[PDB]
RNA sequence: GGGAACUUUAAGGAUACUGCCAGUGACAAACUGGAGGAAGGCGGGGACGACGUCAAGUCAUCAUGGCCCUUACGGCCAGGGCUACACACGUGCUACAAUGGUCGGUACAAAGGGUUGCUACACAGCGAUGUGAUGCUAAUCUCAAAAAGCCGAUCGUAGUCCGGAUUGGAGUCUGCAACUCGACUCCAUGAAGUCGGAAUCGCUAGUAAUCGCGGAUCAGAAUGCCGCGGUGAAUACGUUCCCG
């Protein structure tokens, strides 16, 4: 009854999708069943920054930053599965959390 | 107002001065900048020179002012009319 | 038996149409129990009343999101789509009535420098 | 009916009529009526003389008109004599609780005084 | 900001860090219900006898680059001017112009 | 506008009588988006007039509206058909506001009956517009 | 237990192109109407602001030429002030009530925040809150009660069961510390105000109007600002004059 839970967090949805595809392909190659990836709701943070140095309250830039999350489940993990996942490279800009 | 479970607030340096005077009986005024200190029952009968920003105003402590802050008897703004 | 999905102002309704005597349940409640005002009740009954088949079918409806008016509109849209699924020949009549069109109107965002979507702060040239 | 030296309305509900006395609000009227067992919706004119006597007995526990007005007067006078900051504000007839006076002090300052 | 103000801020952070532990201990002793009333009173007296700069409420967030005390944006640690500059240059990961 | 001609905004018939006239009256009565309160106010009058004197609720309202309908603007000009109903509804709302009764619905029904019989501030105002028309 | 249908979550695609029909235009560009379609001629909204103008704004974000101070125009500290108050103006909030106030019962959102944090539940308190305790690093637990709405009762046009200013008396919490000068709670009080001159402002549709919810700053301190949804109008004949 061993299930591997992988959570991916990123600021770039293309990067997170690429990482999730890589993980899923590796797990499928190692002969293990995979459920996912499941897209969790995105977090959006907004900021209003005055652009003028002294006085223009109506002159602002509106910025946002997004946090994307993906969930991958591995069931019936083969012996080579864990070693392959650990050997998988860590790409910058994607945070990967593994739970057993 | 300050919570009752915490008790009244008095600065330690001022409290030591009034305690020394009351243990003795010196009548010279006690000079302080502590406008925020609460007037205690022990304060009654003493003269406290409270700073008001530029001068020290003398206040003679009577029974009716127990429970007031020291700064309520030393106004800090000057106004006479327009 | 047949299924329909209705949408109106962030409100989504799932409608399950069958053949029956006229039973109608919304979120495990009667129509009168669920909708307080008469017009909401009438908007829901508009399609079957138009088709004259109020007693021909049984409805199982769930709805989520929006307010009372949005939910009533979504339920009407879902019933229309379920009827379309049941019979394609009813589409001209329902489209003529106007029940097929999805109302795409939505709340406009507040904009920087304005009090609302369009309302502007008061101006004083003097 | 005359209660505490005040002619409270006869055609209103008791809970509303009893607030016509100085020092009694809606909460105090509710407390008074609940302690003599009279429903809040009974009008004053529908009350027995014994019921009115019970209401008068209950009202006597609360400071209502003359005692209350004198107490407030003494409270203000004590500050004004003591000369604390609140007493000075009471003397000048200016806001006492830290409100702005550069504008919007008309309740305490009365109508506008031309220069 | 001026160098004096920046150094004042630094000294205040240093004092808060130096006195962090004892302040927490005294506050816990004050909150203790099993402790004696005299013990809690003494703890309160010592807390009031601590130096003023040990209190965290006297810290003011300043821009990490210029020292500006207004418009701080806790998340980035920069005031609005430097935040606008850096975001529009592209040195802040994930932040883009927002439109919806 | 200036260059365009804006298509008139078509309003749906009311879901009870399928009467665009009653729907427009409800829109004139309604304030700050409270449609249900206006519906109650109008429907109370429609039901109460039926009880007081038996006529069709739609027909009685149409006849009274036609009675209060003006036909002259203000330089004389005739009113186009839309503004006749638009001005009759406003007059019937404004005048029915000022009669004294417990509910707005009862006041509205009362002045509906009154204007049916030729008395009402609405048809005084109509005759005043008639006087001003005769002036020029 | 179970299912992968539906809602949704979120990546990638499809669709709309005057495509089809009719009439006009000039026999062009274009323009009007109809079918189908979720949508029809630019479907709605955001971002994006040419060459230039005003010695416009900012030496107090920062950088920088030049000038000036150097036991002081530099640096440290405690207390006070930026919160003053005969007055005038700008931008707002709350009202003047019955399309309403109060009480009882009962429905329907979206978006956002949470580990120095948000807290289920229980007990105590009228209450602000306090204590114990539980889950949560969150599509998992929580802020959280949406409010206007619907049903019933009552008030009956009164400065009122409207309004909620001001003042008296008690408290809670943050904080080393609420006097000057915090927010909130309870009792008492109950001001002006009866829809506002000349003049003037916003808005063409999910808009105006009205109702509630969240966040940045932040120990505490929004009627401001930036967002979110609920209910949901009226009127555009036309360019004669007002302005640009």
């Amino acid at each position: 009854n061993q299930r591997i839970r992988i959570r991916l967090k990123s600021f770039d949805h293309r990067l997170i999708d690429q990482s999730a595809q890589e993980i899923v392909e590796t797990a499928k190659r190692t002969g293990a069943q995979v459920c996912g990836p499941i897209p969790m709701p995105t977090r959006i943070e907004r900021f209003n920054v005055l652009t003028s140095p002294h006085v223009n309250k109506d002159a602002r830039d509106q910025y946002e930053i997004r946090t994307y999350k993906r969930l991958i489940d591995i069931v019936q993990p083969t012996d080579k599965t864990v070693d392959a996942l650990m050997k998988l490279d860590l790409a910058a800009g994607v945070d990967v959390q593994i739970a057993l | 107002p300050r919570s009752l479970k915490k008790g009244p607030f008095v600065d330690a340096h001022l409290f030591a001065k009034v305690e020394a005077a009351v243990a003795s009986n010196s009548r010279k005024p006690i000079k302080t900048w502590s406008r925020r200190s609460m007037i205690l029952p022990d304060f009654v009968g003493l003269t406290i020179s409270v700073h008001n920003g530029r001068n020290h105003v003398p206040v003679i402590v009577t029974e009716h002012m127990v429970g007031h802050k020291l700064g309520e008897f030393a106004p800090t703004r000057t106004y006479r009319g327009h | 038996t047949n299924y329909g999905t209705g949408r109106r102002k962030t409100a989504t309704a799932r409608v399950f149409l069958s053949a029956g005597t006229g039973k109608l349940v919304i979120n495990n409640r009667t129509l009168e129990q669920y909708f307080g005002r008469e017009t909401a009740r009438m908007v829901v009954r508009q399609p079957l009343e138009l088709l004259e088949a109020t007693e021909k079918y049984d409805l199982y409806i769930t709805v989520k999101g929006g307010g009372i008016g949005g939910q009533a509109g979504a339920i009407r849209h879902g019933i229309t789509r379920a009827l379309i699924a049941a019979d394609e020949t009813l589409k001209p009549v329902l489209r003529q009535a106007g029940f097929v069109t999805r109302d795409a109107r939505e709340v406009e965002r507040k904009k920087l420098g304005l009090r609302k979507a369009r309302k502007r702060p008061q101006f004083s040239k003097r | 009916a005359r209660i505490a030296g005040v002619n409270i309305p006869d055609n209103k509900h008791a809970v509303i009529s009893l607030t016509y006395i100085f020092g009694i609000g809606r909460h105090t009227a509710k407390n008074i009526l609940a302690a003599v067992g009279i429903t809040e919706t009974t009008k004053i004119r529908e009350l027995d003389d014994a019921q009115l006597d019970a209401i008068r007995a209950e009202v006597a526990k609360v400071p209502t008109e003359g005692d209350l007005r004198r107490e407030i007067s003494m409270n203000i006078k004590r500050l004004m004599d003591l000369g604390c900051y609140r007493g000075l504000r009471h003397r000048r007839s200016l806001p006492v609780r830290g409100q702005r006076t550069k504008t919007n002090a008309r309740t305490r300052k009365g109508p506008r005084k031309p220069i | 900001a001026k160098k004096g103000m920046i150094n004042r801020e630094l000294k205040r952070e240093k004092t808060v860090a130096k006195y962090a532990a004892k302040r927490a201990e005294l506050k816990a002793t004050i909150a203790n219900v099993n402790a004696s009333d005299e013990e809690r009173f003494e703890a309160m007296l010592k807390l009031q006898a601590l130096p003023r700069n040990a209190s965290p409420v006297r810290l003011r967030n300043r821009c990490g680059l210029t020292g500006r005390p207004h418009g701080y944006f806790r998340k980035f640690g920069l005031s609005r001017n430097k935040l606008r500059d850096t975001v529009m240059q592209g040195d802040v990961p994930g932040v883009v112009k927002a439109s919806w | 506008p200036r260059r365009r001609v804006v298509a008139a905004r078509e309003i749906l018939p009311d879901p009870k009588f399928s009467s665009q006239t009653i729907a427009k009256f409800m829109n004139h009565v309604m304030q700050d988006g409270k449609k249900s309160i206006a519906e109650s106010i109008v429907y109370g009058a429609l039901e109460r007039v039926q009880e007081k004197n038996k006529v069709d609720p739609v027909e009685f309202f149409e006849t009274t509206l036609e009675k209060v309908r003006p036909m002259v603007e203000v330089v004389p000009m005739e009113v186009r058909p839309s503004r006749r109903t638009a001005l009759a509804m406003r007059w019937l709302v404004d005048a029915a506001a000022k009669r004294s009764e417990k509910t707005m619905a009862l006041r509205l029904a009362g002045e509906l009956l009154d204007a049916a019989e030729g008395k009402g501030a609405a048809i005084k105002k109509r005759e005043d517009v008639h006087r001003m028309a005769e002036a020029n």
